[PDB]
Formats: C-alpha cells, sequence, structure tokens
C-alpha cells in the first residue's frame, strides 16, 4: 500500500528542525496521502501493533474532540497564554529553536495547560446560556 | 444566480484498476496426507458465501482481451515448475552414449521405436554406470558417434536438464479469487454473451465461484460449460488470422488412453539420488486407439458454418488440420499425470462448408450413428514448458490409468482467409489463452468513496 | 533537438592506449533513469556494451574485462571520456558513445546513439589518400542518364569521405564500401549523377576528406 | 549473450516473428536494429512501448522471458540485423547476439553496372587500374569476372562481397590492376559481372 514515516500514521520524518518552517507547512506533511504455516505468527504480531497503534491513533482523537477540536490540523480556543509561560516570545521562538528543544522546555505544564482547555471548552459550552437562556 | 462548491461521500463510483488478489482453494484435494507440496501451499480454503445485489437500470464496459488477471494467475501458478526442478543424476548430465539394437528389456514393444537401452559412455566406463537403462520410444534414439550410432542424450543440451518424479502433484484445483477490500469484482451477463464493448445486466460479487487450471494446445477440456448454444470470441473478429477462441454447449468427450504396462522399477540411483528405469514386457501389446461420438463432434461444424456465416457473409467457407512444425504444433496435447501425449489434429478437421441457400455439403459425414476412432503421438523426452530452456525425460507409470475428458471450446487461426472457401485451422495462440475460457465474465475495480459537486447552497462564514 | 557525438584518434598503435571523448545536446538534464555508455562492435559482430554512468557520478563496469577500462569526466568540461588499458589490436571495432534514460530506475531507454567512431589497430601508422578522376576517353550517352565521380587509393586507415560541391550538387549518388589495397593500405569509390554532354558549362567536383592525415582535397570530375 | 536465433527469412506479404531470451529477470528488454556500416537505430521500449515518431510497421508485443518482437506489414527495406537489450545486475547491461531478416519473393533486380579506365598519375609511376563497380542488384549475390585480353586478374583482386545500398539493392566493386605498359599492349578492356548466373558485362576504350 504505503511506506513508513517513524509509524505508519503521525508520519515522522519531515523534522523541519526550526518549528517555524513546519509548522506553515504542517498541512502537506499528511496531505501527501512447514512451507508457510509460520507466515500465521509473521502475520499476528505485527497485526496485533498495528491494530493497537490505531487505537492509540484514536486516544488522540478522544482528546482533540475534549477540546472541540475535531478533525481540526490547526486549532485554538479562548485560553490565554497568561504571561507566567517563559517569555521566550513569539519572534524568538520558531526561528531559535526546535519542537523537542520545545518540549524540553515546557514540559513542566502539561496537565495544567490541559486542565485550562478542559474547563475553558466546558464553560464555553454553557456561556452561550448567558444569551440563549430565554425560558 | 450563482453556484458553489460541495462533497459528499459514500457516492456510488468505482475506477478501473490493476492489482493482486488472493485466492480460495479446494478444502480436502490437499490435506496432512501431502506434507510441504506446492499445491498444499498459500491459498486458502473454498468459501460457499458469494452473494449479489443487481445494478437495476445499470450497465458497464469490459474487455476479456485488456484484462489484468490472465496475468495476475499466469504469474503465481507456473511456480510449480519452478519447484519440480530436481537435479540431474549423477551419470548424466553429460550427452551420455546408449548402446542397443532390439530392447535390453525381452523384445522391442508392439507399436514404434520402444527398443530400450543402456547408457554407454557414461561418466567413468564402469558397471556401476552403464548398467543403468532406460525406456525408448522415439527421440531417445537420434544420433551420436557415427553409423551404428551410439545415441544421444539429447536432454544435456538445454539450460535447465530436470525430472518432476511422480511424488510431485498436477490436480487442476478449481481456484476462487476474491479481489482486496475496497476492490470489488464485476460479473457481466446477458444472453449477448460476446465478452467486450457494453454489458447489460452485470451483477456484483465479493469472489467469482471456481475455475480450473488447463494445458491443451488446441481443444480446451474438462472445465466451464457454455451457458446453452455456441459462441465465437477474438479481438478484432475483422482480422485476418489473428486468434479465435470458440466456446461449447454439450461437451463431446475423447475416449482413449495408452494402457500399455511398464513395472515399477525406479532406482535410488549413483551417489544415492532417485530414478525411474521402468522395465519387463507384460501388458506391452497396447495403445491409444483414440476414438470420439462422430455426431457430437459434427453438430458443432455443422452449426458453425452458419455462425461463421454472419461474419463472413456468402463464401463457401473451411477448415483445415492444424498447422505444421514441432509435433506440438502439429497436434492437441495432454498428459494424464502417466505420459505426454499429442493427438493428430494436422490429420483431422479438414472440412469445407457451402453457405449459399444451402442444403448440402457441410461435414465429414450424415446420417450413420457408428461414431468415429483417430490416430495419435507420445513425445517421452519434453521441453516440459514451453518458452524455456527446460526439458524432462518423463517418469512412467503401470497399467491403465483412470484418465478420459470433454471438450469445452476450440482454440482457432485463419490461416489462408484472403480467397473463396475462407480457410480456418484448429490450434495458433499464446499459452496464457488457455486461462481466457469463462474469464470474459469479469472485472475488477476499487471504490472511491466520495466526490464533489456544484449547489445552490452557500455556506456559513 | 537531441543529438550525441564521440570522437578520439582515427588510430592505435599495436600495444599503445586507446582514449576518446563524447559530448552533446540535452545538456546534464537528470532525467528518467538517465545517463550515457560506451558500446562497441567487433568487424562485422555483434554489440557490446562496455560502461556507463547517471544524474550523478554512480557509475557502473563489466566483470569480464574490468581493470581494462576506466570512465569519468571533467563535468564542467562537457565531454563524457572513457580510458582503457594497453592494447591488442583484436580491440579494434566500430566504436558508440549513447544517452540513456531508464525511467524510475528500471525499463531501458538507451534513446540516442552517436555517428561513432573508426577505432582502428596496427603496428603500422597512418599513410596519406591518392585521388584519380574516372572519366572515360570514349563516350556515347545522352542528357542526365550518366554518372561520374573520383577513386581513392594508397591511405591507411579509414574514414575516408566524399562531397559533391559542398553538398550543392548532390543527386543520384551511389557509393561503394572501400575495400583493403593487398599491400596492408585502402580504397575508395563514390559516384555522383550527370547531364552526358554538358560537362565544363557547369563543373562537378570531388570534396574528399581523410580524417587520420586530416587532408581534404578538391579535384574535377570533368 | 542474450539468445536468439541466427537469421529469419520470409515472404514479403508475411507478419514476421522473432524472439530472444532473458537469462534473468527480462521484463524491460528493449529492442534495436542495425542495418549494416551504420548507427543502429532505436525499436521497441519498456516493454510493448513504441517509440515516438519511428517508422510505425514495428510490433509492439511482449513475452515472460522469450522476448519478442514483429513486423505488422513487412518490406523490402526491413532486411537488417535485429538484437536485444536489457537491464541486469548492477547495471550490467546486457545485448544479443543478433538475427539476420531476408524478404523473400523480392523481385531478383539486375545490375546496374560501371567501368572506368586507368589515370595519367598512374601511367607517369608504370602503373594502371581499371575500376568495376556493380550495384542496384538482388539478392545479395555476386561473383565478378575479367577480360583483360585472355589474362587472369592481376595486381590485386580486391573485389567486395555483397552490400546494401540505400534502397533493398545491392552492391560491389572490383579493381584490375595492371603496369601501363600491360595496359598499352593489352586492347580488351572489360569486366562482367555473373549475378545469379545472368551476363551483364562493360567495357572500355581510348
Ligand atoms: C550520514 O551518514 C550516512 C552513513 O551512515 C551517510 O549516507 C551515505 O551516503 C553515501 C553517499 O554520499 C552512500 O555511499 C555508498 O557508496 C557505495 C560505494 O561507492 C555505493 O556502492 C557502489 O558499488 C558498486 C560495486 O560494484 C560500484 O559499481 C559502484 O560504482 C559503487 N558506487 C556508487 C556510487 O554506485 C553505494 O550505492 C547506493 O546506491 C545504489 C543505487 O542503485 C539503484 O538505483 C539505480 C537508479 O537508476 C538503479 O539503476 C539500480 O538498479 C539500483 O536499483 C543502491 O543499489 C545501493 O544499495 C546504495 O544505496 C552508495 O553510493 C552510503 O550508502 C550512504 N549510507 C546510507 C545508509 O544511506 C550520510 O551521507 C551522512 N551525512 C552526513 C551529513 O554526514
Ligand atoms: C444447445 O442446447 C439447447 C438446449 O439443450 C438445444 O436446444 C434448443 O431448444 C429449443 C426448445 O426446443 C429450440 O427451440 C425450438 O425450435 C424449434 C424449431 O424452430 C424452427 O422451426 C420453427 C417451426 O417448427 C420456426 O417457426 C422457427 O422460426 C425455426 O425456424 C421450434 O419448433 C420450437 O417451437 C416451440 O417453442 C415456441 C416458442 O415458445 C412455442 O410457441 C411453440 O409452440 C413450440 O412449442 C422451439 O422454438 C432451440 O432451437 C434449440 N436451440 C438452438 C440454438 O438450437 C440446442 O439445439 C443446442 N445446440 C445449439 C446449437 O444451440
Ligand atoms: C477431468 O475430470 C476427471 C473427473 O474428475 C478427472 O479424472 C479423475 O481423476 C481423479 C484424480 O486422479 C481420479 O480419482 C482417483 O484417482 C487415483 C488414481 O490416480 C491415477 O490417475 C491420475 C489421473 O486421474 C494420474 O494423474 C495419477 O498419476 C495416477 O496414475 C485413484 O487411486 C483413486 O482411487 C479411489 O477411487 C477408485 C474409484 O475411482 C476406488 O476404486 C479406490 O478404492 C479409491 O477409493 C481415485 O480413482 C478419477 O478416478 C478420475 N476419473 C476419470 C473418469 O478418469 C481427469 O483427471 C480430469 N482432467 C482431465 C484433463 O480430463
Ligand atoms: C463432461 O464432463 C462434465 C464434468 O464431469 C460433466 O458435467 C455434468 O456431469 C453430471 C454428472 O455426470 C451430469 O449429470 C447430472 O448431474 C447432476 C449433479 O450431480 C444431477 O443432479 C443431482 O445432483 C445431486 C448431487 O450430485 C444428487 O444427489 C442428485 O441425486 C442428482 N439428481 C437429482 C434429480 O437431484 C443430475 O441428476 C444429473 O445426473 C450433468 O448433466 C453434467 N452437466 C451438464 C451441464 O450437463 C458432463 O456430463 C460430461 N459430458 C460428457 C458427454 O462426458
Ligand atoms: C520541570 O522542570 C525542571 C527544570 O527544567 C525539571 O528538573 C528538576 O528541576 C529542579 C529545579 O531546578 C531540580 O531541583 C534542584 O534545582 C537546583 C537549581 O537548579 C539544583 O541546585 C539542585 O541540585 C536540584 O537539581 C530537580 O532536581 C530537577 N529534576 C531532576 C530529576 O533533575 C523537572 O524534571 C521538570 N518536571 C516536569 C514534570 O516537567
Ligand atoms: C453416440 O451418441 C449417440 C447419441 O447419443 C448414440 O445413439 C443414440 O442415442 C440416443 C440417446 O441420445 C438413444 O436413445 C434412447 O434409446 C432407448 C432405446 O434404446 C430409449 O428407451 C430412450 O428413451 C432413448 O430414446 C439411442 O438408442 C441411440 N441409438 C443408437 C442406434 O445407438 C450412440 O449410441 C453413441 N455411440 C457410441 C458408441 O458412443
Ligand atoms: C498425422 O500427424 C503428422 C505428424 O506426426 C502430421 O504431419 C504433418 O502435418 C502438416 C500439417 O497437416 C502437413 O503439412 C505435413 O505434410 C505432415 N507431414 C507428414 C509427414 O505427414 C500429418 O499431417 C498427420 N497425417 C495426415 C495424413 O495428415
Ligand atoms: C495565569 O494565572 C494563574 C492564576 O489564575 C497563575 O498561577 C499563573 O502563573 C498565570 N500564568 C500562566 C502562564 O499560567
Amino acid at each position: 500500500a504505503v511506506g513508513i514515516g517513524a509509524v505508519f500514521l503521525g508520519f515522522l520524518g519531515a523534522a523541519g528542525s526550526t518549528m517555524g518552517a513546519a509548522s506553515m507547512t504542517l498541512t502537506v506533511q499528511a496531505r501527501n496521502l512447514q512451507h508457510l504455516l509460520k507466515l500465521t505468527v509473521w502475520g499476528i504480531k505485527q497485526l496485533q501493533a498495528r491494530v493497537l497503534a490505531v487505537e492509540r491513533y484514536l486516544r488522540d482523537q478522544q482528546l482533540l474532540g475534549i477540546w472541540g477540536c475535531s478533525g481540526k490540523l490547526i486549532c485554538c480556543t479562548n485560553v490565554p497564554w497568561n504571561s507566567s509561560w517563559s517569555n521566550r516570545n513569539l519572534s524568538e521562538i520558531w526561528d531559535n529553536m526546535t519542537w523537542l528543544q520545545w518540549d524540553k522546555e515546557i514540559s513542566n505544564y502539561t496537565q495544567i495547560i490541559y486542565g485550562l482547555l478542559e474547563e475553558s471548552q466546558n464553560q464555553q459550552e454553557k456561556n452561550e446560556q448567558d444569551l440563549l437562556a430565554l425560558d | 444566480e450563482n453556484l458553489w462548491v460541495t462533497v459528499y461521500y459514500g457516492v456510488p463510483v468505482w475506477k478501473e484498476a490493476k492489482t493482486t488478489l488472493f485466492c480460495a482453494s479446494d478444502a480436502k484435494a490437499y490435506e496432512k496426507e501431502v506434507h510441504n507440496v506446492w499445491a498444499t501451499h498459500a491459498c486458502v480454503p473454498t468459501d460457499p458465501n458469494p452473494q449479489e445485489m443487481v445494478l437495476k437500470n445499470v450497465t458497464e464496459n469490459f474487455n476479456m482481451w485488456k484484462n489484468d488477471m490472465v496475468d495476475q494467475m499466469h504469474e503465481d501458478v507456473i511456480s510449480l515448475w519452478d519447484q519440480s526442478l530436481k537435479p540431474c543424476v549423477k551419470l548424466t548430465p553429460l550427452c551420455v552414449t546408449l548402446n542397443c539394437t532390439n530392447a535390453t528389456a525381452s523384445n522391442s514393444s508392439i507399436i514404434e521405436g520402444m527398443k530400450n537401452c543402456s547408457f554407454n559412455i557414461t561418466t567413468e566406463l564402469r558397471d556401476k554406470r552403464e548398467k543403468k537403462n532406460a525406456l525408448f520410444y522415439k527421440l531417445d534414439i537420434v544420433q551420436l558417434d557415427g553409423n551404428s550410432s551410439q545415441y544421444r542424450l539429447i536432454n544435456c543440451n538445454t539450460s535447465v536438464i530436470t525430472q518432476a518424479c511422480p511424488k510431485v502433484s498436477f490436480d487442476p484445483i478449481p481456484i476462487h479469487y476474491c479481489a482486496p477490500a475496497g476492490y470489488a469484482i464485476l460479473k457481466c451477463n446477458n444472453k449477448t454473451f460476446t465478452g467486450t464493448g457494453p454489458c447489460n445486466n452485470v451483477s456484483t460479487v465479493q469472489c467469482t465461484h471456481g475455475i480450473k487450471p488447463v494445458v491443451s494446445t488446441q481443444l480446451l477440456l474438462n472445465g466451464s460449460l457454455a451457458e446453452g448454444e455456441i459462441i465465437i470470441r477474438s479481438e478484432n473478429i475483422t482480422n485476418n488470422v489473428k486468434t479465435i477462441i470458440v466456446h461449447l454447449n454439450e461437451s463431446v468427450k475423447i475416449e482413449c488412453t495408452r494402457p500399455n504396462n511398464k513395472t515399477r522399477t525406479s532406482i535410488r540411483i549413483g551417489p544415492g539420488q532417485w530414478f525411474y528405469a521402468t522395465g519387463q514386457v507384460i501388458g506391452d501389446i497396447r495403445e491409444a486407439y483414440c476414438n470420439i461420438n462422430e455426431s457430437k463432434w459434427n453438430e458443432t461444424l455443422q452449426r458453425v458454418s452458419k455462425k461463421l456465416k454472419e461474419y463472413f457473409p456468402h463464401k463457401n467457407i473451411t477448415f483445415q488440420p492444424s498447422s505444421g512444425g514441432d509435433l506440438e504444433i502439429t497436434t492437441h496435447s495432454f498428459n494424464c499425470g502417466g505420459e505426454f501425449f499429442y493427438c493428430n489434429t494436422s490429420s483431422l478437421f479438414n472440412r469445407t462448408y457451402m453457405a449459399n441457400s444451402t442444403d448440402m455439403a457441410n461435414s465429414t459425414e450424415t446420417n450413420s450413428t457408428r461414431t468415429i476412432t483417430i490416430h495419435c503421438r507420445i513425445k517421452q523426452i519434453i521441453n516440459m514448458w514451453q518458452e524455456v530452456g527446460r526439458a524432462m525425460y518423463a517418469p512412467p507409470i503401470a497399467g491403465n490409468i483412470t484418465c478420459i475428458s470433454n471438450i469445452t471450446g476450440l482454440l482457432l487461426t485463419r490461416d489462408g482467409g484472403k480467397n473463396n472457401t475462407e480457410t480456418f485451422r484448429p490450434g495458433g495462440g499464446n499459452m496464457k489463452d488457455n486461462w481466457r475460457s469463462e474469464l470474459y465474465k469479469y472485472k475488477v475495480v476499487k471504490i472511491e468513496p466520495l466526490g464533489v459537486a456544484p449547489t445552490r447552497c452557500k455556506r456559513r462564514v | 533537438q537531441v543529438t550525441l557525438m564521440e570522437s578520439g584518434p582515427a588510430l592505435v598503435k599495436v600495444t599503445q592506449t586507446l582514449a576518446v571523448t563524447c559530448t552533446f545536446s540535452g545538456f546534464s538534464i537528470r532525467d528518467s533513469g538517465k545517463g550515457v555508455a560506451w558500446i562497441r562492435q567487433p568487424p562485422g559482430g555483434a554489440l557490446e556494451w562496455l560502461t556507463s554512468i547517471y544524474w550523478d557520478d554512480t557509475k557502473y563496469h563489466d566483470t569480464s574485462l574490468k581493470p581494462r577500462l576506466t570512465i569519468f569526466r571533467d563535468t564542467s568540461q562537457t565531454q563524457v571520456i572513457l580510458i582503457l588499458t594497453n592494447m591488442a589490436p583484436l580491440d579494434t571495432a566500430t566504436y558508440y558513445c549513447g544517452r540513456i534514460n531508464n525511467g524510475g530506475g528500471w525499463k531501458d531507454h538507451i534513446d540516442f546513439w552517436g555517428p561513432g567512431l573508426l577505432v582502428t589497430v596496427s603496428s603500422a601508422s597512418t599513410k596519406g589518400p591518392s585521388v584519380f578522376p574516372l572519366a572515360p576517353s570514349s563516350r556515347s550517352t545522352s542528357e542526365s542518364t550518366a554518372a561520374l565521380g573520383c577513386l581513392v587509393k594508397d591511405y591507411f586507415p579509414e574514414p575516408v569521405t566524399v562531397s559533391w560541391n559542398s553538398g550543392s550538387l548532390t543527386s543520384g549518388v551511389h557509393t561503394f564500401p572501400a575495400v583493403l589495397q593487398s599491400s596492408g593500405l585502402y580504397s575508395l569509390s563514390s559516384v555522383v549523377t550527370v547531364p552526358s554532354s554538358s560537362l565544363g558549362t557547369q563543373t562537378y567536383v570531388c570534396n574528399v576528406n581523410h580524417k587520420p592525415s586530416n587532408t581534404k582535397v578538391d579535384k574535377r570530375v570533368e | 549473450a542474450l539468445t536468439q536465433p541466427p537469421s529469419v527469412s520470409k515472404s514479403l506479404e508475411q507478419s514476421v516473428t522473432i524472439s530472444c531470451t532473458g537469462t534473468t529477470t527480462g521484463n524491460s528488454v528493449s529492442w534495436y536494429q542495425c542495418h549494416s556500416g551504420t548507427a543502429p537505430r532505436l525499436l521497441i521500449y519498456d516493454v510493448n512501448k513504441r517509440p515516438s515518431g519511428v517508422s510505425d510497421r514495428f510490433s509492439g508485443s511482449k513475452s515472460h522471458n522469450t522476448a519478442s518482437l514483429t513486423i505488422f506489414g513487412l518490406q523490402a527495406e526491413d532486411e537488417a540485423d535485429y538484437y536485444c537489450g536489457s537491464y541486469g545486475s548492477g547495471g550490467s547491461l546486457l545485448f544479443g547476439g543478433g538475427t539476420r531478416l531476408t524478404v523473400l519473393g523480392q523481385p531478383k533486380a539486375s545490375p546496374t553496372v560501371t567501368l572506368f579506365p586507368p589515370s595519367s598519375e598512374e601511367l607517369q609511376a608504370n602503373k594502371a587500374t581499371l575500376v568495376c563497380l556493380i550495384s542496384d542488384f538482388y539478392p545479395g549475390v555476386v561473383k565478378v569476372a575479367w577480360k583483360a585480353d585472355g589474362s587472369a586478374v592481376n595486381a590485386g583482386v580486391e573485389t567486395t562481397t555483397p552490400s546494401k545500398q540505400s534502397n533493398n539493392k545491392y552492391a560491389a566493386s572490383s579493381y584490375l590492376s595492371l603496369t601501363s605498359d600491360q595496359w598499352k599492349s593489352h586492347k580488351s578492356y572489360s569486366c562482367q559481372v555473373t549475378h545469379e548466373g545472368s551476363t551483364v558485362e562493360k567495357t572500355v576504350a581510348p
């Protein structure tokens, strides 16, 4: 069928180094898409992985649904980047750092950012009733 | 007024596509009785379930000559012979001589050059080598040395010298091909069963019903019967001589075997190899003696001239016996899994056919019952596969065998077709064209589950 | 577009060494299995590939000959080149370079072949041509039914070629393959159609050329 | 290498079939031909693929190992030597022995012939050459004879084997040679072809 980009999904290999060019071209980085009786075992074991990789991919789709980003490839919501997050600044991130560096910077705050998304999404739903609760 | 773009998923559409396919096969014709055998290998058991839904109001293009499946299963299958390439015996990779005049057995046989012979100029020129001996018929007496020849082992002079020994199996199992997921197989039907251009009662399947191997030079046999009359198929039937095929209502029989007995004297030859030096003269009096129920042949030709009157108007029309060259071109072909054999289509098939307001002169004969007998050749040293440098001296089998067949169709060519008495012969074709049989029913498609159209609906912003 | 050429010496000495060069249109395009090759054919024999090079200096070599041959270029100088061992005179042949266009990395195209080189070997060196006009002393034809030309002799080796008033009077020509003059030299004939009774109102010219000596000479037929 | 037959002969009306054998892989064999004394010409490519814009009578075709070539309407001009070419291991490009073609039923034609006398610059050196030219004949058959009075061929028997023209007709030449006194003392100055046993003659005079 098709070749491999680290994994049969997710397609790492266009690492881009600078996050700038990588993000500014993220679309094309996926839009390009016994005789033999032991061939049972040599189908079974990678089949297991192949299926469980799709299950991993579905875990990701669940989070994307949870943040209200279903099917999106770039996405955003209400939440501000409210000052205390490292001050590396827009014009001083992408052009001078890499995705692997940015994780090695940002790794502390992950669950907190995810919780801030969760809360904001759940508020954004009911906030519309401030206009629509007419009965 | 204006328009805009919109997209749909689940849209009913496909496109024709080259691909591999995977095969279902008989569930018991191989079993634990045949360890590691090539027929036991690879492709799966049989599926009882092939459903359909109708293409109500709906029709599709076909072309049996264009379709790739001929190559798909011309590939795979011939690898049986690649698996069968057993090494030459230590005595005979070189062009050895053999010495005899009458047979080394108690007599030379009742029919033709069966004058069995020892190896003599044989590597070491030693009793352990020269005591060993072979069954004879024909090509085995080819000239070597001078006059009073010590005869040539001809098998040495080609790129592969080998034998497919009797443990190997050649049973024509019905394969049932199914396309990969998201591909589909479409089946053409109408009484107009032509097999190229548009087709009306076209139909859908997950898999084909069973279709079987065949290995004939001129007469196709032992398989898919026609729908209820006779029909002819060609790439461009207007052509002078390019190959033609004919498909039959009623399976006319061939009534013969060549039961000439030779005993099971196989030998663990040389350095612990194996060979099939079948000897002795019990049951030696016997021949192919072949026969056919003549009327059941006669009907075809006498109908066929009417069919040809539609393709070639008013002319007298003709068949002649098969074209010359090697015996194989000169003949229809078979092996039972016992002996290689070649019957004289180059004596038979000699009829002219009148085609004015005719009521006469279209046959062998009329009104006798009677049937007929015919005579046929054997070739025990074979270029075992055509179009490859491979050759074998065949391993024989004792007594009579459970064999006979019946005919599904003719392989045909229009030799001499520039003058009245419009002429044809049996034979021609690629070895591939065996597998044209029934496959005119099918084509393979890939599904394409989305598409785009105009609409009046302007999207939100 | 596209055309290829090859060139080198007109003769090599017995147990000396050949070298040859090849230049072209189609200039260093990095196309569909794109490369260049060297091929030879023994005197009146079959074809024989030697070697070839592709859209980078990936390059490949014959098993049977290997040490006998070597291949390179200066890319900037736009000749493909071939260099060889010392020579047994059996290596005399028709030699050619050619262009390659093998698909995505399979499926053969040798899609252009050059005019070739008369690679010839002997213990002896070159010898230059002698030329003679052939028009007879007594005559009987009339109108444009006649044809006339020049003999060439005493040179070694080939090629020599002839043209008719720098191409301008080329019509109704016959040319014959050259034959070995039995002293170990060569000889040639070529002929052009002419008016039987009107020679001297126009002049018909054998423009003879011989590459090994580079000798080029013009003579009247009449 | 690529094994193929040495020679093929058939009637001018007949669509001839030729084949060569791939020793390994094979399913990328190109075809080329060799009308003699000249650079070769491209034929079929990939497999079965027609070369762009060359003569359309040469027939795109396929086989799995007996790689096959054919002509549709055969023509007299098609007499030449035909070659298979192949990819192989690591760029080991492989090639055939050739197969010659002959186009029977062709008429074929009787020789066109010419003879020319010796030249003054030979006469200055005690030399003389008679130049005999033989052309436009069919089949590719020749023998040649001479009558420098009753004398046999002298100072260079030097005569071509049969060679093809621009048309499918054939040609040769011969160069009977003398001293200038042999030329002056002789009086018959004649060359004769004997092509297919047909008597065809030319002679020169002062
Ligand atoms: C980081 O570190 C990496 C290494 O870990 C570096 O990658 C390596 O890069 C070099 C090139 O820069 C590459 O070189 C290899 O050299 C071999 C020896 O020269 C060459 O082998 C050939 O061997 C035959 C033997 O008879 C000779 O005839 C050849 O002349 C010879 N040389 C060449 C140049 O051919 C290796 O060949 C590669 O390519 C062929 C291609 O052939 C196929 O494609 C054709 C397309 O038309 C087709 O016609 C053919 O039929 C073939 O299908 C392949 O067949 C080979 O498998 C091989 O791939 C090769 O040139 C190393 O191989 C690289 N290593 C890796 C792992 O990729 C990297 O550059 C470093 N980078 C930095 C920044 O440091
Ligand atoms: C292949 O295998 C099939 C099946 O085994 C063979 O048989 C076919 O059988 C049918 C049914 O019997 C045949 O059709 C019949 O043909 C008879 C002859 O038709 C001619 O003569 C009549 C006058 O009798 C003319 O009117 C007509 O135009 C023809 O010139 C008819 O007598 C039969 O009539 C019956 O059917 C009609 C229609 O329903 C009824 O209304 C009538 O009352 C009557 O009962 C009938 O039509 C058919 O001919 C056979 N097929 C063919 C093609 O031969 C095949 O013979 C066999 N071989 C071949 C070559 O196909
Ligand atoms: C066309 O279709 C027919 C019908 O299926 C085929 O002929 C039958 O082939 C099968 C399979 O061989 C026969 O059944 C079994 O044959 C065994 C003998 O094998 C010999 O014969 C085959 C060829 O048929 C050779 O290739 C092989 O080398 C051997 O020489 C028997 O051992 C089996 O025995 C069992 O059945 C018999 C009764 O038949 C019992 O008495 C036994 O006790 C035992 O239970 C079995 O017979 C079958 O008999 C064949 N039938 C006919 C009518 O010939 C054709 O082969 C096939 N192909 C072609 C091109 O026509
Ligand atoms: C050419 O070779 C082919 C292939 O061998 C022959 O094809 C078909 O062969 C059968 C059997 O010889 C002929 O007879 C009919 O067969 C069916 C199927 O067996 C019978 O129907 C019922 O079948 C079941 C299961 O087998 C059985 O339990 C029932 O008892 C049986 N009968 C009934 C009433 O239910 C049917 O009775 C016949 O016996 C076929 O006719 C034949 N196929 C065709 C389309 O004709 C072919 O006969 C052969 N021809 C020649 C001349 O050699
Ligand atoms: C969150 O980020 C920190 C820093 O990038 C990750 O490493 C941990 O950082 C603390 C604070 O620097 C280390 O504690 C102590 O820091 C002082 C000053 O640097 C130093 O002198 C002490 O020796 C000590 O290191 C802590 O040890 C360090 N952890 C490790 C294992 O080195 C932290 O892991 C990140 N956590 C997540 C979940 O991202
Ligand atoms: C060659 O084939 C023909 C045609 O099958 C055979 O001739 C005749 O065949 C028919 C059946 O097709 C026989 O009809 C049956 O006759 C019996 C009475 O004997 C009757 O009860 C049945 O209802 C049916 O009508 C017919 O008898 C038969 N005639 C003759 C003279 O044979 C022929 O036998 C075959 N020959 C051989 C050696 O294969
Ligand atoms: C019986 O078989 C032989 C082969 O063993 C046929 O051989 C030749 O076949 C071609 C085509 O029919 C003829 O042109 C040849 O004249 C045949 N040669 C010989 C020596 O017979 C033969 O045709 C068949 N028998 C008959 C009587 O036709
Ligand atoms: C955002 O506000 C919270 C308090 O609501 C504070 O703890 C945090 O440091 C601020 N900055 C970021 C980037 O989280």
